[PDB]
């Protein structure tokens, strides 16, 4: 299973990491790592900033995990446009809570993409949360029960 | 890990 994702210089989108091949520039305090992306090959390999542009993989959200998605959060969000659909950093502007049903979460999230400042209302299917929001599932168990 | 939605890529240029 993939553990990490990395931001591509081509498009500013985030992609799953297949392997870290090498690293450099540690002595600078700002190391880079040579990334082989999942589903791609050697041609798409990049040197990527370790501190800011590599991270633990975002978590596709299901069911009542929506309680861990709050206004203000950074999320990784699937941006479906006219001719492309890629995962981009976005911030949640608003969380509209709605009745869950047999297919799970019906909540709607107004998001703003960080790279183009565009705004969209998305369903939970498009939302991947950062692992550092997991703790909220423990706090908000009663909200999960309510949903 | 759960599967992400499949990326759809394009060259741009329109
Ligand atoms: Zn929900």
């Amino acid at each position: 299973s993939v553990e990490f994702e990395a931001k591509s210089a081509r498009d500013g989108a985030w992609y799953d990491v297949a392997a870290f091949l090498s690293h450099r520039l540690f002595e600078s305090g700002d190391p880079e790592v040579r990334v082989r992306f999942s589903g791609f090959g050697a041609e798409e390999d990049e040197w990527i900033n370790v501190r800011k542009c590599v991270r633990q993989r975002s978590l596709p959200c299901e069911a009542t995990e929506c309680v861990a998605v709050l206004p203000g959060d950074l999320i990784l969000c699937f941006q479906e446009g006219k001719d492309q659909a890629l995962y981009y950093d976005a911030h949640v502007l608003d969380a509209q809570r709605r009745r869950h049903d047999v297919r799970g979460c019906r909540c709607r999230f107004l998001v703003r993409y960080d790279h183009d400042s565009s705004e969209e209302i998305v369903p939970l299917r498009k939302v991947c949360r950062r692992p550092e929001t997991d703790y909220r599932l423990q706090i908000l168990h009663a909200a999960r029960a309510a949903a | 890990a759960r599967t992400k939605q499949t990326a759809r890529m394009s060259t741009g240029g329109k």
